[PDB]
């Protein structure tokens, strides 16, 4: 991704949490940016008490991950808004998705010298992995590594 | 009246070099023939 992010926010009635995400998203619309995934999670407990505009401490949070594509100047002006805005709890911020930690270490990449465009079109989800993850994926991985190389020209040179 | 004869030695001295040089001359597919042929369940394609 270009950039992402991890909202923790207070769980309220269902019109206001969507009323929310209006405003966070029309706010990254407005300063000309993308959304690649807006992906819901439930709400959870975490291992620290969050207090809220309330200034009351809080035992569960809904949790909210953002992946945006924007230019760095105005998410400057997102993240401002984000912060500053009520039922948002915490948001942690990763920047580090185009060159993560693994890459372009002593010739690490066989047959590139630094590729940009491998972690660009890849989400969050696979650059870091969830803990569910298991062997059983590397099965998968292939299936839709092999299908793909198979129908993409194919589908690509039809138009 | 027979003798042993020393063999000329061949150039590459094994079948899997024979392909390997073989194949420099060659375009490789970019699927391996087993899987190039589309399954018989359709896979519907996403993203990674």
């Amino acid at each position: 991704v270009f950039y992402s992010f991890v909202l923790v926010m207070k769980p309220r009635q269902r019109r206001f949490t969507s009323q929310a995400l209006r405003e966070i998203g029309v706010a990254v619309y407005s300063n000309g940016g993308l959304i690649r995934s807006i992906t819901n999670e439930g709400i959870m407990r975490p291992y620290s008490r969050f207090r809220d505009a309330d200034n009351t401490p809080l035992t569960y949070a809904r949790y909210i991950i953002l992946q945006l594509d924007m230019g760095e100047e105005e998410m400057g002006k997102v993240d401002k808004i984000i912060r500053e805005h009520q039922d948002v709890l915490m948001a942690l911020k990763l920047n580090n998705l185009e060159r993560p930690v693994g890459i372009r270490s002593g010739n690490k990449e066989l047959q590139a010298a630094y590729f940009p465009l491998d972690t660009f079109t890849r989400l969050e989800e696979e650059i870091n992995w969830s803990p569910q993850t298991s062997a059983d994926i590397y099965t998968q991985l292939e299936m839709n590594w092999k299908e793909f190389s198979r129908t993409r020209w194919s589908s690509f040179l039809r138009n | 009246t027979s003798d042993e004869s020393h063999i000329t030695p061949y150039t590459l001295g094994s079948v899997a070099a024979g392909v390997q040089r073989l194949g420099e001359h060659r375009l490789r597919y970019t699927l391996s023939p087993w899987d190039i042929t589309p399954p018989e369940d359709s896979v519907v394609l996403k993203h990674t």
